[PDB]
């Protein structure tokens, strides 16, 4: 139920603990380019919003 | 020259290229980032696929 292009619904993630890896070994994802950061890093680093 | 035969699904056909981070070949042939060769990719449909 995600809604049209122009009006993209908007999630903020906040104040909880990522599992990127699960995202990861999911084969669903055709394609998975990280743009700034590498995927595989993305399981132990630190960010917000 | 070190000639290396075998077959991938049909998506794929990245070979991990550059450093390619693709999980298909990430656990089955790994190649190296200063790779100073070639890469080919033949059909195999009509020659019993």
């Amino acid at each position: 139920r995600f809604a049209s292009v122009y009006a993209w619904n908007r999630k903020r993630i906040s104040n909880c603990v990522a599992d990127y890896s699960v995202l990861y070994n999911s084969a669903s994802f055709s394609t998975f380019k990280c743009y700034g950061v590498s995927p595989t890093k993305l399981n132990d680093l630190c960010f917000t919003n | 020259v070190y000639a290396d035969s075998f077959v991938i699904r049909g998506d794929e056909v990245r070979q991990i290229a550059p450093g390619q981070t693709g999980k298909i070949a990430d656990y089955n042939y790994k190649l190296p980032d200063d790779f100073t060769g070639c890469v080919i990719a033949w059909n195999s449909n009509n020659l019993d696929s």
